């Protein structure tokens, strides 16, 4: 139902870095690959709140547990790739559109806890260097990627 | 738009590009088209800045000559590469770890912005040059055509043999050079050094390369030069060598230690070519 007239879903996406510059990277459940945090918005919650409700869902960290450093200005979309969109499901989900938030970790890394829900997205973590995330992100997200962190950039180096 | 730097390091011009922020790929025909100085940029070498491949590791980095090729050369480009980074705020890092195609470095980002190197301790083993000689000594005599000279042997992962001479603007590099650079003592060649020693912590240089002849800016010769004057007691734990080339900062505490090249990089111009 939220999925846009042109067939994008609303999202958020969440880069949380620590002290050192570091980001956290988060393998997919069952699998090999590794990613940011992102989740759907609601029909009723405001980017902020939906980001909130995922990190605590895929990352188990509270709103106390971060601080926004930033967000993007705008929207940035990625487009699946044709053989992964379900065409039979209406609405039809082409890609994500994004919200991305900058988060700083201000608590020990033992409050990051993925498996605070019944079906993690995520079965483990570690930190990765500021700019790994650009190369090693799956190629339909590098575009979003590669904007979201240079935008970043110079916040995260400002610590 | 592609945007890209120019800068000037160890004597050479390099073309540096973000390729971090930007999305570009450096196929063969691309780097012919921009190593040409009407069609495209213009350089001596194409510096390419990317993306990690290894996430306790800041960048990696390649350097592409005008053919397309890649180039792997070790150390080559780090001092550019290291204040390119900093000043296009792709990092705030003062030690920067990076890949290359000839391994990893940690580069460091002094005070007044130059770029120090950790360049490996010299090993003066004659089997390790090759040099062809029963044990190391702190100066060896060897017969060049019709002359004798007295001579320092060392390695710095290359073969160099380094020669005091009283004036560098004198002495026969077109002569000398060529004779020890293939001596029979070198089954693997070796670099030439020709050193002026103006002060225990100051000596001007030029350096007859293994197969290139005489270049403006041999870092491992300049390496090495100071390693031997060091391990003969002419030279202080930190020497200033001026080459043809531009000027480094070297410094050693002897073996057990490893030995420090530091060096400048010019920012020499900004720019933006449509692909
Ligand atoms: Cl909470
Ligand atoms: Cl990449
Ligand atoms: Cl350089
Ligand atoms: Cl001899
Ligand atoms: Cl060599
Ligand atoms: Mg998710
Ligand atoms: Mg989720
Ligand atoms: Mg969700």
């Amino acid at each position: 139902s939220m999925i846009d007239d042109d067939g994008y879903r609303p999202n958020v996406g969440i880069v949380i870095c620590n002290r050192q510059g570091q980001v956290m990277w988060a393998r997919r459940f069952g699998q090999h690959s590794w990613q940011f945090p992102q989740g759907g918005i609601n029909p009723g919650e405001s980017a902020e709140q939906a980001m909130y409700r995922e990190l605590f869902e895929e990352v188990g960290l509270s709103r106390k547990d971060v601080r926004i450093l930033a967000s993007t200005r705008n929207w940035l979309r990625y487009k699946l790739p044709k053989r992964l969109v379900r065409w039979d499901t209406k609405p039809v989900c082409i890609g994500q559109k994004q919200k991305w938030f900058l988060l700083q970790l201000v608590s020990g890394d033992a409050e990051i806890n993925m498996q605070t829900s019944s079906t993690p997205e995520f079965d483990g973590w570690r930190w990765v260097s500021y700019w790994y995330p650009v190369r090693q992100v799956v190629s339909f997200k590098r575009d979003v990627y590669r904007r979201v962190m240079k935008e970043f950039a110079s916040v995260v180096m400002s610590l | 738009s592609m945007q890209f730097s120019k800068m000037h390091g160890l004597g050479n011009d390099f073309m540096v590009v973000d390729a971090v922020t930007q999305n570009v790929f450096f196929s063969p025909e691309l780097i012919r088209r921009l190593a040409d100085r009407h069609l495209g940029v213009g350089f001596d070498q194409l510096l390419v800045v990317e993306p990690p491949y290894d996430p306790e590791l800041d960048f990696h980095y390649r350097i592409f000559n005008a053919d397309g090729s890649e180039v792997a050369q070790c150390g080559n480009g780090a001092r550019c590469f290291a204040r390119f980074v900093r000043l296009k705020g792709l990092t705030n890092k003062r030690d920067i770890r990076v890949s290359t195609a000839n391994g990893r470095m940690v580069l460091t980002v002094t005070d007044d912005d130059l770029v120090r190197v950790n360049m490996g301790e010299p090993n003066f083993e004659p089997s390790a040059v090759p040099f062809r000689a029963n044990k190391a000594e702190k100066t060896y005599i060897m017969r060049a055509a019709e002359q004798t000279i007295l001579c320092g042997v060392v390695s710095m992962g290359n073969p160099h043999c380094v020669i005091q001479v009283d004036d560098v603007d004198t002495a026969a590099v077109e002569t000398l050079g060529p004779v020890l650079e293939s001596h029979e003592r070198f089954p693997e060649r070796a670099n030439i050094g020709f050193m002026q020693v103006v002060k225990r912590e100051h000596i001007r240089l030029r350096v007859y390369e293994r197969g290139a002849g005489e270049t403006q800016a041999c870092g491992s010769g300049a390496c090495a030069a100071v390693a031997v004057g060091i391990q003969q007691g002419l030279l202080a734990e930190e020497v200033r060598v001026e080459l043809p080339g531009g000027r480094l900062d070297i410094a050693w505490k002897g073996p057990g230690h490893p030995l420090y090249m530091t060096g400048p990089a010019v920012h020499v111009y900004d720019g933006f070519i449509h692909l």
